[PDB]
């Protein structure tokens, strides 16, 4: 009665499943090539660094 | 015939049953379950406009 | 020909709030400010600001 409350309650814990999502949010009214300045800088300063 | 003037709208409109709505999602504290989490939640929505 | 005026850059300016154009700007004190700006016309990618 004491430990039972004292573990946490999850629900599908997570595992490794080789993807991982990045998102990028441009501040509003900005045009497509700001955003993709962002982006391919985005990718190409982690598919070195990683 | 025809002037101009800026507004400040909104780019993404959504509705949930058929009336205007908007959608918050996020997670519980680190450690902590759902449960008490969204029962963190519900105190907040009487503070509310009517 | 319009003599010494302000070009501003067209990523730091912004409408607001049935309102008009505004920019976020760094004061003495490095704190930011708002100030408002009768914005109208384009010279390229720049606002021709005109007070503010």
């Amino acid at each position: 009665i004491w430990m039972f409350t004292r573990i946490p309650t999850a629900f599908l814990p997570d595992e490794d499943q080789g993807v991982l999502f990045a998102q990028v949010q441009t501040p509003p009214g900005s045009s497509a090539e700001r955003t993709q300045v962002v982006v391919d800088s985005m990718r190409e300063y982690l598919l070195e660094k990683e | 015939f025809a002037t101009g003037k800026w507004e400040y709208g909104s780019p993404k409109l959504e509705r949930y049953n058929g009336v205007p709505a908007m959608e918050i999602l996020g997670e519980p504290a680190p450690g902590l379950s759902s449960g008490d989490a969204m029962a963190a939640v519900e105190e907040i929505v009487k503070q509310l406009p009517k | 020909v319009k003599q010494k005026a302000i070009l501003a850059p067209q990523q730091g300016v912004t409408r607001d709030l049935k309102g008009q154009a505004t920019a976020l700007v760094v004061n003495a004190q490095n704190k930011v400010e708002l100030r408002v700006i009768k914005a109208d016309r384009v010279i390229g990618d720049k606002w021709l600001v005109t007070e503010g």
